[PDB]
């Protein structure tokens, strides 16, 4: 507690002493405060930092101990790699210290690895035995060195027949190998294959070559790997040469990655990036999405014995943020990409332009300091600068042209995808991959040029790796052939198409390629049934669907209009996944819009320089570090349920992709476990960019997955488990829901005028949450009356419930129209709904008989809470009552002076369970008033939870003019998206301490004026709909002068010899309000707005 | 000069308080000096919701803002 | 451009139209209408100047046209050097559109007057914070300065600079803003001397200017390489037509493309030069970088395929040859004889299609509008 604020007081203060801890060993900068801790404090035990080796390396797993001293390292993928000499720990040495040398050590290891391996290739030694020997790099290189002698050789006379027959035998071994290797040889010679092609394809070219001169240019625009024999120092005696230029390998430990086809256009971006580095330039490429930028330069960079280390552009990266990774990444001598380094601010743009010009500078003048931030660092010679970026697309700025001049731009518009396809499927095992690889290609073409052109349908580069990858694991169960691949097409591209595209689709499919899951769909079903939905045909398909996308992909999209289904969706599959599999299911639900960025991933204390963890980096910390073991064996879901805001989505462009890396300002690098998948939950598309569309697979929900008749059970059974009496209640009411009648009532709300229109799938909420809890109000009467009355009873309640759920939101005219339309479609022989009908205590009567007639004061005019009883104020008080009751949020929407907060009051003001908490909405409003509007109202109580501070009455938030708060520049408003999760999810996150409050007692009422007044903004219907709203109107004119004699007869009861004019006079006002109200309107002057107020 | 400016005065006038003003510990100085300005009157309020409506009543009287 | 030959017509014409006589007014005035397109008509020629002009409108020649005032008059230019050299001010402000940065001429400014330049780039407070302590040194202890983007920091330019300019010798400071941002106070803009940077209209002009920028083979490739860069930044100003886009290319590409030729020039000594490596080359990764259609790709490959075709005698234009180096010369002889090959040649009138091999018709609409626009706004101009 108290030791803990002692611990932290000395904690801030440390920070001055990290910053010159980073200097001894730079690669510290990719680590946190609390990780330098940790790695400082463990003298001893050694074992914390074989915990980082990841984020300070890349490639690097663990290390490996034998008895205090460091005898190797292995890598990601598992391999494992042996020193030429064990490091001897000492107790005195710090982390530093040994570190340093383990850095050299490993690269020494490499270069014997190198050295010996190339040592017995040249001897006539075939490739397939020493695959088993040294690790995958030293086997590249020493290839690549003898490749490139071979085909010099070769060059000197014209015959390449031979070496290129050559080649193709050692192909087929290679392959034939594949089989009947473990996993890490399996590894090996996979990516060892894909360089073995590249060979054959460059010697096939040669020997295609007409002349000299043609083959000696084909020849200078490969990589080709040399090695310098006079040299003493090993680490600087292999150098790659491509048009001319020479580059100098690192012999850095890079493990066995995922390796890339060579394709054309990969080669021509070596060559840019070989040109622009001979001169200590930057690297950039640009253009569309998914097409190879930032996985060639990683690529690059593998080939040069380096691992390129990748930060992810954002708005929050300031001056001094791009500054610190800079001097880091001179300092390391690392190759930084900065990917999407269009997200960046203009201004912060044109301040970097020095720092890379000054950079550049140091490196062409071979300087050994540099200054950057107020302080000279050393200038590592090996360093170098990468940008990627997307021209074009939205959220994004443009560079300054003293800093474009800064680097050296390349286009990769568009990729040969048949070449890399051609190449997996035959890597893969495929009998036939050339027509196989056309044949999808082809089909991808016609995809994209056939169906509808919808904003969202991509079909890339990331589509056809996504097919290829739903390939690996299919091969058992449909075999390597064209059945597998038409089954995984339909697995990947299927679930984003719309309703004639699908018919689009299959014909297609028919035409160019040829032609059990019952566990599963039983779980599915057994999950439907505890949750109480039917799994009907559209339903079934679309839980197959995301259950099939998500085995492969870590990040999917559902996108559908409102209340179609999505979240029941994800949660029935998740539930019966872990019902199938045995895996706990851990879910964190996140309203992405309701925070603002820095609470969202964080924010640096200026004043300090020190981290604060966002809510969705603590969460991936809490999984990354796991102390309790318990995220071991769990599937994580986190689900951004809010609108895809480009720049609240793109800062996690590097987590969604094959970097799975969540990159943040101060440097540091959580990894992403694949048990950590995340979910966008959505209703629309608009303002999205291509940059995330392509990383996540789509859902797309083209209709609702229930019908009414499904969803009406669902809800009944819902309201039931809330509550003898039930089995004979349940029957009642069920049977009082019949659909035939009902039917027609539903399809002839859709000709009614609804003001804040919405759908009427999305009104039978309402509808069954009122009719169930009036008819539970009354349980106390119903042991003592025939079968008649109770069946009447329960209809004239189901009869209220329909009129003031399905047509609440119209006009006085159109209630009276609809109560006709229910009434004939009950039939005549069931009780008849009036315009006032009512329960007393039971008989039935009407609200007409129950006017009481009421004598003010003459001073009681001036008081704000009298309100004269009249038919249209009686009945909607009682109904807002008990839709206030029955826990369900409502909306009040009228033109102005209509009178709903008078109902509203004057309703809440006789109650002994209610308190009202007014709150009010202008054009520029935060969450942070609504919660200060609360502060001197609730408690909090410890997980956290709000209380009222009384502990019997309910509070009830009343939020007046919630039109007015204005829409962000991606049409979305903070405060409506706060009061949706409010009433749904019934909770919200404190946002500067990353803990779930939950809402108790409190209830959330809204008041508004039609849309179609100034000023005013349309809503969200994910927010809409779960509210009953009811429309207010003027009174009418015979109406306002019942009114208004009251008031003066009771302003005459001072002047008793008056008292015979009350009537002439409140006719007069009345008249006087009319006339000038039709004459002076708004379209004179904006102002010229009466109402009942003026009165 | 700026937007917050007119969120306040809405506040102000849609209410007859600005809860932004007083709140953490200055709500409790405000609970403390009502307090005491009741007792000096003779008022017998207790609970701190008779205080603050007695306070947002004051205000309601005893203010007039013109544009 | 379009503004400067706003101003030398209107010019011409204010000083013309009162020393000349009465009938000069009407033919010049009428050799504007038809350029204008509002009233046609040939002009009652008798002189001998007008005869040109005449000429030069007869056969759709409009940017002769347009440049036969300033020729015909005006007998003096100013480039950025002249601007600082001849001026009394301390102050200096650079203007130009997006997509063009001139800060590398005043680096080579700084570097000819021996001076030291301090480039400082405005987008943040330790910048402005940077840039208040360097001018302070540097009213002291001289030395130039220049303030790159001041457009990103307005509010700083509106308080700091403009007191600062409000209120020694070898001290010099330069601005830089876009024609495009936001505009700047006007009472600091007429404190300073002010420039507009942008690239020479003409073809000839721009070899010459790279050319007086600079074995014997290494001179030649940097001729032909000055011919290649003028003739392509020409052909980019044909949106529809040059290209199928607007591209931009600049001192960079130049500079990458002669590193490149002196290093196949070093290291390969053979002097049986690879001319496809280095047409590929210069076509792909050089030049072609930036390129991102195919038809634009083609058309850069076209011209590397004609100026870099490693012949003996190349007629790089319709009207020069160009010899290519013998094996008994000196560097200095090699680059007379290439400055007098340049200066003997003469540029048609026709060079935007004669040079660039493009159809005249296609030429004639462009060069029409260009001169309409010019013309127009200087009948609006000399009608009041
Ligand atoms: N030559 C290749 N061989 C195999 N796979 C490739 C090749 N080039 C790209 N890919 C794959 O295609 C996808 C390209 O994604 P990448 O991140 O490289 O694109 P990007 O240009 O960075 O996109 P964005 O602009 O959205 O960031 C990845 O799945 C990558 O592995
Ligand atoms: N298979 C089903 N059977 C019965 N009712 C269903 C079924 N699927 C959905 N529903 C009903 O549909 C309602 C709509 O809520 P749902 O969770 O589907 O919203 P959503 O699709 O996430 O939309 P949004 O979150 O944008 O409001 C659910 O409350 C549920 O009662
Ligand atoms: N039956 C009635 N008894 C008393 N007053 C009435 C009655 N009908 C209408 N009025 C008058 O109508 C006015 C209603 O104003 P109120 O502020 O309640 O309207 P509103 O619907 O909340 O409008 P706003 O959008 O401005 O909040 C009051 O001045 C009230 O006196
Ligand atoms: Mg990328
Ligand atoms: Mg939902």
């Amino acid at each position: 507690k108290l030791t803990i604020d002692s611990l932290k007081m000395i904690k801030s203060s440390l920070s001055t002493f990290l910053e010159r801890q980073r200097r001894q060993f730079p690669r510290f900068y990719f680590l946190g405060n609390d990780d330098l801790l940790k790695i400082i404090g463990s003298g001893k035990h050694h074992d914390q930092v074989s915990k980082f080796m990841k984020k300070m390396f890349g490639s690097i797993e663990s290390i490996i101990f034998f008895e205090d001293s460091i005898t190797g390292v292995r890598s990601v993928e598992g391999e494992v790699l042996n020193l030429n000499e064990k490091i001897e720990l000492k107790d005195s040495i710090q982390a530093q210290e040994w570190l340093n040398i383990l850095d050299t050590e490993i690269k020494l290891s490499v270069f014997t690895q190198f050295r010996d391996c190339l040592g017995q290739l040249k001897d006539g030694t075939d490739i397939e035995v020493v695959v088993s020997k040294y690790i995958f790099q030293a086997i590249l290189l020493s290839a690549q060195v003898m490749w490139t002698e071979l085909v010099e050789k070769c060059l000197q006379t014209n015959e390449f027949s031979k070496y290129w027959k050559e080649v193709d035998m050692k192909i087929k071994g290679l392959l034939d190998k594949l089989n009947k290797s473990s996993d890490n040889v399996k590894k090996k010679i996979e990516a060892l294959l894909v360089e073995y092609l590249h060979f054959n394809n460059v010697i096939g070219q040669l020997k295609n070559c007409s002349t000299k001169e043609e083959a000696r240019l084909l020849w200078a625009k490969v990589q080709k790997f040399y090695q310098k024999n006079d040299t003493l120092d090993d680490l600087n005696s292999v150098f790659i040469s491509q048009s001319g230029y020479l580059l100098q390998y690192k012999f850095e430990y890079i493990g066995i990655p995922e390796r890339l086809i060579y394709t054309p256009l990969l080669l021509v971006g070596f060559a840019t990036l070989t040109d622009s580095l001979h001169q200590k330039y930057g690297g950039c490429f640009f253009g569309p999405a998914g097409t190879g930028k930032t996985e060639t330069v990683k690529a690059f960079g593998q080939n040069l014995g380096r691992v390129v280390v990748v930060f992810n552009c954002d708005d929050s990266f300031d001056y001094q943020v791009l500054s610190r990774l800079l001097v880091g990444i001179t300092q390391i001598g690392a190759w930084g990409c900065f990917d999407e380094f269009n997200r960046l601010d203009e201004k912060v743009l044109s301040a970097v332009s020095a720092n890379i010009q000054q950079i550049q500078n140091g490196l062409q003048v071979g300087k050994s300091h540099i200054t950057l931030l107020e302080e000279e660092t050393p200038l590592s010679p090996h360093t170098a600068v990468f940008i990627t970026l997307n021209p074009g697309y939205n959220g994004r700025s443009e560079l300054p042209e003293n800093l474009k001049k800064s680097f050296r731009e390349f286009s990769m518009k568009s990729p040969q995808s048949g070449t890399i396809a051609e190449m997996i499927l035959q890597i893969m095992g495929f009998e036939d991959s050339k027509s196989l690889a056309s044949k999808i290609v082809h089909f991808l073409e016609l995809l994209s040029s056939k169906c509808s052109s919808m904003n969202h349908y991509h079909f890339g580069l990331r589509t056809l790796k996504g097919v290829l990858r739903n390939c690996s694991p299919l091969v058992s169960e449909f075999g390597e052939g064209e059945k597998t691949v038409v089954e995984s097409l339909k697995r990947v591209i299927l679930p984003s198409l719309g309703d004639t595209d699908e018919l689009v689709f299959k014909d297609e499919l028919s035409k160019i390629f040829d032609s059990n899951s019952k566990a599963i769909v039983q779980c599915l079903k057994d999950a439907g049934q505890r949750s109480g939905f039917s799994m009907s045909e559209e339903f079934l398909k679309k839980c197959m669907q995301f259950y099939y996308m998500q085995k492969t992909q870590q990040a999917l999209i559902l996108v559908g209009k409102a209340g179609c289904g999505k979240t029941a969706t994800w949660k029935t599959v998740i539930d019966a996944m872990a019902i199938f599999d045995g895996h706990a299911n851990v879910v964190y639900v996140i309203d992405t819009k309701v925070l603002t960025k820095e609470s969202l991933y964080g924010s640096m204390l200026k004043a300090t320089l020190e981290w604060r963890d966002g809510l969705f980096t603590s969460i991936l910390r809490r999984v990354n570090d796991d102390i309790t073991g318990t995220f071991k064996n769990s599937r994580i879901w986190v689900v951004f349920d809010s609108d895809l805001d480009p720049e609240y989505v793109e800062a996690m462009n590097s987590v969604l992709d094959d970097n799975k890396i969540l990159t943040l300002p101060n440097g540091e690098r959580l990894p992403i476990p694949p048990n950590f998948r995340i979910l966008f939950e959505t209703d629309n598309l608009d303002h999205t960019t291509p940059a995330t569309i392509t990383r996540c697979g789509l859902l797309w929900f083209s209709t609702d997955v229930c019908s009414i008749s499904s969803k009406i059970d669902h809800l009944l059974n819902k309201s039931y488990e809330a509550l003898f009496e039930l089995d004979k209640l349940k029957d009642l009411i069920s049977d009082s829901f019949d659909m035939a009648s009902l039917t027609n009532i539903f399809t002839c709300s859709n000709d009614l005028v609804h003001i804040l229109g919405v759908r009427t799938f999305n009104k039978l909420e309402t509808a069954v949450q009122l009719a169930v809890h009036l008819i539970s109000s009354y349980r106390q009467w119903f042991q003592n009356l025939d079968d008649k009355s109770l069946k009447d009873v329960i209809t004239l309640l189901i009869k209220r419930s329909l009129l003031y759920a399905l047509a609440g939101d119209s006009t006085g005219e159109s209630q009276r129209a609809f109560i006709q339309t229910i009434n004939t479609y009950f039939g005549h022989d069931s009780q008849e709904l009036s315009d006032y009908s009512t329960i007393v205590i039971l008989s039935f009567s009407s609200f007409c008989s129950e006017i009481p007639s009421v004598s003010l004061e003459a001073h009681e005019v001036m008081r704000p809470d009298i309100v004269i009883p009249t038919i249209d104020t009686i009945k909607h008080e009682k109904i807002f009552y008990d839709l206030l009751n029955s826990k369900r949020g409502i909306i009040l929407c009228g033109p102005p002076g209509s009178g709903k907060t008078m109902i509203m009051n004057n309703a809440l003001r006789n109650s002994s369970l209610y308190d009202v908490v007014g709150i009010n909405f202008s054009k520029d409003t935060t969450t942070e008033h609504i919660l200060s509007a609360l502060h001197r109202h609730t408690n909090y109580v410890t997980g956290l939870t709000l209380l009222p501070k009384s502990d019997i009455k309910n509070l009830v938030l009343f939020c007046d003019q919630i039109n007015l708060p204005k829409l962000d520049k991606y049409g979305s408003q903070n405060v409506v998206l706060f009061l949706r999760q409010l009433m749904e999810k019934q909770g919200f996150w404190k946002t500067p301490e990353n803990k779930w409050v939950t809402i108790e007692r409190i209830h959330i009422v809204g008041a508004c004026n039609p849309p179609t007044d100034p000023g005013r903004i349309p809503m969200s219907e994910r927010f809409t709909r779960h509210a009953a709203i009811l429309y207010l109107g003027y009174p009418s004119g015979k109406s306002l002068s019942q009114i208004y004699e009251i008031y003066y007869k009771a302003i005459f009861k001072l002047v008793p010899e008056f008292r015979s004019y009350t009537e002439p006079f409140a006719r007069a006002s009345v008249h006087l309000y009319n006339e000038c109200k039709a004459r002076y309107s708004t379209g004179l002057q904006s102002h010229y707005l009466f109402s009942p107020r003026e009165l | 000069l700026e937007t917050a400016f007119l969120e306040r005065m809405n506040t102000l006038l849609a209410n007859a308080d600005i809860p932004d003003l007083f709140q953490g510990e200055e709500y409790d100085k405000l609970l403390n000096n009502l307090r005491n300005k009741t007792r000096s009157l003779g008022l017998l309020l207790d609970t701190e919701q008779e205080l603050y409506d007695w306070f947002v009543g004051e205000i309601a009287k005893n203010l007039h803002v013109v544009f | 451009k379009k503004f400067k030959m706003i101003m030398a017509m209107t010019m011409f014409c204010l000083y013309k139209f009162d020393i000349e006589s009465e009938q000069y007014k009407e033919a010049v005035l009428t050799m504007i209408g038809v350029l204008s397109e509002s009233s046609d008509g040939v002009p009652k020629l008798t002189n001998d100047d007008l005869r040109y002009l005449w000429d030069y409108v007869t056969t759709k020649s409009y940017i002769s046209a347009l440049n036969w005032f300033k020729n015909e008059f005006f007998v003096d230019e100013w480039n950025i050097a002249d601007v600082v050299a001849n001026s009394e001010n301390n102050y200096f402000t650079m203007a130009s559109e997006r997509d063009v940065d001139g800060t590398f001429k005043l680096i080579e400014l700084a570097k000819a007057s021996k001076e030291s330049l301090k480039i400082i780039p405005l987008g943040s407070i330790e910048n402005l914070n940077y840039a208040q302590e360097e001018i302070s040194k540097s009213k002291i202890e001289g030395g130039w300065i220049l303030l790159q983007n001041i457009q990103m920091s307005l509010s700083w330019v509106k308080t700091y600079l403009h007191k600062h300019v409000e209120e020694h010798e070898k001290f010099k400071m330069f601005m830089t803003c876009h024609l495009t941002g936001d505009k700047l106070p006007a009472p600091l803009l007429q404190r300073t001397d002010r420039v507009v940077y942008e690239d020479i209209p003409g073809i000839l002009d721009t070899v010459k200017d790279l050319w007086g920028s600079q074995g014997v083979w290494s001179v030649y490739c940097t001729f032909l390489l000055s011919w290649f860069h003028a003739l392509i930044t020409a052909r980019t100003r044909l949106v529809p037509h040059g290209f199928s886009k607007k591209y931009y290319f600049n001192d960079c590409d130049f500079q990458f493309a002669s590193v490149y030729l002196e290093n196949v020039l070093a290291t390969n000594s053979t002097n049986n030069i690879p001319w496809a490596q280095v047409r590929d080359h210069i076509a792909t990764i050089v030049y072609g970088g930036k390129i991102d259609e195919e038809k634009d790709l083609e058309v850069v490959a076209k011209l590397c395929a004609h100026v870099f075709c490693g012949s003996d005698n190349l007629q790089i234009v319709p009207g020069v040859r160009i010899p290519q180096p013998l094996l008994q010369q000196s560097e200095e002889e090699e680059r007379a004889r290439l400055t007098a090959i340049l200066s003997n040649t003469i540029e048609p009138a026709d060079s935007l299609s004669s040079w660039l091999q493009l159809p005249r018709e296609s030429i004639l609409d462009y060069e029409r509008l260009q001169a309409k626009e010019v013309a127009s706004s200087t009948e609006q101009l000399l009608q009041e």
